[PDB]
């Protein structure tokens, strides 16, 4: 039974700091690639970042470059996201997702609606 | 809102029906599989090859 | 949100209860009580037929109940019916749409079914008084590409589609009689039981489900695999089934124990499975791979007994005759071969 | 003797007559080129196909079809619009096409990353290797006024744009503004960077600039198909 | 005696190399595409040449005289000339086919069809037969040449035919190959951005290294008489011509990927 369970979040003031945690079980964590995806109010799912199997070749979206950081821990089957200097428009629900195949470079349907290998999500709010 | 709620209902009353089914120990199942597989050993041309005089292919 | 959270809690509690119920029955493992039986590692076979004439890659084939005639489908837009013994072509049907990905052959031998990426299933009459094959019925109503179909008899047929549902049809009226709506991902394989009382399916959500044809409901679900499922087959006695996935493993499930009890894998295998089948007795398990090789597994000892080689592009389909006399395989190189 | 007669009827009547028709159909199959059309809903791919159909089958159920001819050569184009959101299974039915047509809305900064990710995924797929891509940047006319208005900036979506400089190979139109050319070529280079990174010598990409009122799109596809088929024929004779 | 082994080596190679290719093409009938029929004819004709002519050359080289009858003197020479001319012309036809394939890819499937291929195949052999008509009649004499060790046309005593055949059967296909591959080379060079140069040089040199010395020897004998060339050079020039049939099967067979794969599937 593949399952992903996010953790962390809550309310934070503008310019604050926060970090999220994702716990995975039911599959070989070291084989797959991992992703972060979010959905803002009144909008669809959006790309954020990813990290490869060994921890090299990281990538980010232009909106969060210089502020967000991603990392793995293969020895504990957990995924992290460090967030700094948060802005009001970062308010959204963040999900933990993995690409469908165990040794490929393809991540077609991670942002699709009703995607299977994705978690439930956590709420993050930035307000004064 | 209501659609996700209804999906959650359908899920839980599916789990109701799935949780009540009867079950048996794995020993009986494995023994039955082995017994059936052993009983029909003589009736498998692939498991035991066939003389050329009877093979429709060559 | 409070009600949604409450329902999630109830679902979690029932999941825990079912998992605990499963663990109680695990008194013994099959590998630990089939340890003393003899092996079958001498299996080796050779190809001695090659059917040629398709222009493009092949997706599906199916055997007839006489175990002499068979049909195949290719995405160039043709269905060809072959004579296995003499290798002569007996029919060639041009299709309306070229993007076909499934076909079936009636148990009585009067009809053949077809369909694919156009969301429609087509029925052809092979024995009309005029002597020309002609379309007799078209079934519509799915909202996704047709992936599999299997005849029950001359008048009804079952199908699965990419819209996450399956259906039972009445060919005379052309209307759906029942709909099965449990899966979460695309469904692309189904298997009829020997008594045709029930059937099983597998989907992209890494789960399989057991369906009652008449009651139109599900009563079992299996969650062993960890990726997309694309092949499934029944055991000869009808008390178990086997599954293949793109995580490079095969697994065996028991209907009455409601649990997984065998896995077939090797360290140096990284490709995914595309096909599965059983021999007549059930001792052998045959599966196709994206490495265009086919491995023969000792289903009861879990070791490899042989390998079939000779294709040079992805193996797409696989089938065993109703009397177990031969095995046929297709591939993306546009050829089809018969073994042993 | 009846066995001999049945064998004669089978082998003579059925097999040879079937093989004759198959041989007839093989030439028609080999003489035609088939293409796959991809794009988002906001793109004008439907406008492109309608426009080049006006320059010169029908109906749709699961798939839509299009016919056009240039220099007496036949092209078939398919648009898979009847499916749901996930692509990863029905996409690999098209491993044999000659080329893929990819259309992007150049004036929409917000949705550009999604198209870029889709392009990367298509480029690096196992079964879609060895297939070239024709890339169309569709809405230059809107991009020009969007840039010249100055209300929305590009560097808020792509911070590397601040350091970019126009290449020496740029060929601006006679009446074009230099900063329009800068942004336009930056957007093109974003795709070319992914294309040239993992692309082996068996795989190429062909970018183009186009507009809604355009009529050369039919000939460009012909010219690119020419190049890739020529490379294939060079390759088979050990000249590449 | 160092010479005598050379004929046996050449004969075994010429026989076996062509036999393998013709058997592979015949059994795997679906490989007979439009372009492979030229290779089929080229290999079959050379295989037939390997047995109807060569053993008599061995016997004449040992006995140092024509022991057989006058009847077989004419037939052997006629077959030699006919098959040689046909083999030379087939290469030019293949070059034309490749030129059209590479320079006009989109129009190729309709511009060239099976019927026109059959017409070209017929035209090759009609051209060859027109090239050998005069020896067949009484217009030219055929006799046993000492250091050639075979029956062939008397080049030294008939300066007209020795120029007619030389110009009409050899130079024309060579010029055709030269121009066709020259046109192919520049396209390959432009779109390479040196395998093309190596391949073209190999293909073009396999022809002239083998059929070159014989032509100049014939010309020298016709111009200044029999005494103008040493016997050893005459023998070696004649014997290099038979080595032409060794390069044809290798180059136009085994170097092709599909036929090589199919052959290895049968030979392992
Ligand atoms: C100028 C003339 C004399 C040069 C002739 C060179 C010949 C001998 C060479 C050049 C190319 C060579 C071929 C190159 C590639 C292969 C593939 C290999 O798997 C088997 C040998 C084979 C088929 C070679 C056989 C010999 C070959 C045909």
């Amino acid at each position: 039974q593949v399952q992903l369970q996010e953790s962390g979040g809550g309310l934070v003031q503008p310019g604050g700091s926060l970090r999220l945690s994702c716990a995975a079980s039911g599959f070989t964590f070291s084989n797959y690639k991992m992703n972060w995806v979010r959905q803002a109010p009144g909008k669809g799912l959006e790309w954020v970042s990813d990290i490869s199997q060994s921890g090299a070749s990281i990538s980010y979206t232009g909106s969060v470059k210089g502020r967000f950081t991603i990392s793995r821990d293969n020895a504990k089957n957990t995924l992290y996201l460090q967030m700094n200097s948060l802005k009001p428009e970062d308010t959204a629900v963040y999900y933990c997702a993995r690409c469908p195949a165990p040794f490929t470079r393809d991540c077609f349907d991670v942002t699709s609606t009703t995607y299977a290998y994705r978690g439930q999500g956590t709420q993050v709010t930035v307000s004064s | 809102n209501t659609a996700s709620i209804a999906q959650a209902r359908k899920l839980v009353e599916q789990l109701k029906m799935e949780a009540n089914i009867d079950r048996i120990k794995v020993s009986k199942a494995a023994a039955d599989l082995m017994a059936y597989c052993e009983a029909h050993a003589k009736e498998d041309p692939l498991l035991t090859p066939v003389p050329a005089s009877e093979n429709p292919f060559r | 949100q409070s009600e949604l959270d409450q329902l999630r809690q109830e679902a979690e509690q029932l999941k825990n209860q079912i998992r605990d119920a499963r663990k109680a029955c695990a008194d013994a493992t099959l590998s630990q009580i089939t340890n003393n039986i003899d092996p079958v590692g001498r299996i080796q076979m050779r190809t001695r037929r090659t059917l040629r004439g398709h222009l493009a890659k092949i997706y599906a084939m199916h055997w007839g109940t006489d175990s002499r005639l068979l049909v195949s489908a290719s995405q160039d837009g043709k269905l060809i019916i072959w004579d296995s013994y003499t290798t002569n072509k007996v029919h060639a049907i041009p299709l309306r749409s070229s993007w076909v990905m499934t076909c079936a052959y009636a148990p009585s031998g009067n009809y053949v079914a077809c369909g694919g990426l156009d969301n429609i299933c087509s029925i052809y009459n092979l024995k009309t008084r005029e002597g020309n094959v002609r379309v007799s019925r078209e079934l519509a109503g799915h909202t996704g590409y047709l992936s599999c179909c299997r005849f029950l008899d001359d008048n009804q047929i079952v199908t699965s589609s990419g819209d996450t549902t399956c259906a039972l049809w009445d060919i005379e009226t052309g209307q759906q009689t029942t709909t099965f709506t449990g899966h979460t991902g695309d469904v692309m394989s189904l298997s009829l039981a020997p008594d045709t009382r029930l059937f099983v399916s597998g989907a992209c959500d890494a789960s399989a489900k057991l369906w009652d044809v008449r009651e139109g409901m599900c009563r079992q679900t299996f969650t062993g695999h960890e990726s997309d499922i694309n092949a499934i087959c029944f055991f000869p006695n009808g008390n178990a089934f086997a599954t293949g996935s793109d995580d490079a493993t095969c697994r065996l499930f028991d209907l009455r124990a409601d649990q997984e009890l065998m896995t077939y894998s090797h360290d140096n295998i990284i490709c995914g499975i595309t096909s599965v089948s059983f021999s007549k007795s059930g001792r052998l398990l045959l599966a196709g791979y994206d490495d265009f090789n086919c491995n023969v597994w000792d289903a009861l000892k879990a070791d490899r007994a042989g390998v079939l080689a000779g294709h040079d592009n992805r193996v797409s389909c696989l089938g065993v005759t109703d009397d177990g006399m031969a095995v046929a395989t297709g591939s993306w190189d546009s050829f089809l071969k018969i073994w042993n | 003797t009846e066995d001999q007669r049945n064998e004669e009827k089978a082998q003579r009547e059925a097999n040879k007559k079937i093989e004759k028709q198959l041989q007839k159909d093989k030439q028609v199959y080999r003489a035609t080129h088939r293409l796959l059309l991809l794009g988002a809903d906001n793109s004008g791919k439907s406008t492109i196909v309608k426009q080049m159909r006006i320059l010169h089958s029908g109906g749709t159920s699961g798939i839509f079809e299009t016919k056009f001819q240039v220099d007496k050569v036949n092209f078939h184009m398919f648009d898979v619009g009847g499916q749901r959101d996930e692509r990863r299974k029905w996409i690999q039915c098209f491993n044999d096409v000659t080329a893929i047509i990819f259309v992007v809305d150049s004036s929409d900064y917000n949705r550009l990353q999604e198209a870029l990710n889709l392009f990367k995924s298509i480029w690096n797929n196992r079964w879609l290797r060895t297939i070239s891509v024709i890339l169309f940047l569709n809405k230059q006319d809107l991009l020009a006024e969007k840039v010249l208005a100055g209300k929305s900036k590009i560097e808020d979506y792509f911070p590397e744009f601040a350091r970019y400089t126009t290449p020496e190979d740029a060929t601006p139109e006679p009446g074009e503004d230099p900063r329009v050319t800068r942004a336009k070529y930056f957007i093109r280079d974003e795709f070319l960077r992914i294309s040239t990174a993992s692309g082996d010598g068996r795989h190429y990409c062909y970018p183009h600039f186009t507009c809604a009122v355009d009529t050369e799109n039919a000939r460009r596809i012909f010219n690119d198909c020419r190049d890739i088929i020529q490379r294939m024929h060079l390759r088979q004779y050990e000249l590449l | 005696i160092t010479q005598f082994i050379a004929i046996i080596v050449i004969t075994i190679f010429v026989c076996l190399g062509n036999l393998v290719i013709v058997v592979t093409l015949y059994k795997k009938s679906y490989l007979l595409t439009l372009s492979n029929k030229f290779v089929f004819s080229l290999t079959l004709s050379n295989f037939l040449l390997s047995v109807l002519v060569l053993p008599f050359v061995v016997t004449s080289s040992i006995r140092r005289e024509w022991i057989f009858g006058v009847v077989w003197c004419n037939f052997s020479a006629l077959l030699y000339l006919l098959i040689s001319s046909a083999s030379m012309l087939t290469l030019g036809v293949i070059a034309i086919d490749r030129y059209y394939a590479v320079l006009y890819p989109m129009v190729y499937p309709m511009k060239i069809t099976g019927n026109r291929a059959v017409m070209a195949l017929v035209y090759i052999w009609l051209h060859s037969l027109i090239g050998c008509l005069p020896p067949l009649f009484g217009w030219s004499s055929v006799e046993f040449d000492e250091f050639k060790w075979m029956c062939v046309a008397a080049w030294h005593r008939e300066p007209g035919y020795t120029a007619f055949w030389q110009i009409w059967c050899a130079l024309f296909p060579f010029l055709v190959m030269l121009v066709c591959y020259g046109f192919i080379f520049r396209v390959a060079r432009v779109k390479a951005r040196c395998k093309a140069l190596i391949t073209i040089l190999v293909v073009l040199g396999a022809f002239m290294v083998t059929w070159g010395p014989y032509m100049v020897v014939i010309a020298s004998e016709a111009l200044w008489g029999k005494s103008s060339v040493s016997p050893s050079l005459e023998t070696w020039a004649t014997w290099l011509s038979f080595a032409s049939a060794v390069c044809h099967p290798l180059i136009y067979g085994l170097w092709n990927k599909t036929v090589r794969k199919e052959l290895l599937g049968m030979c392992f």
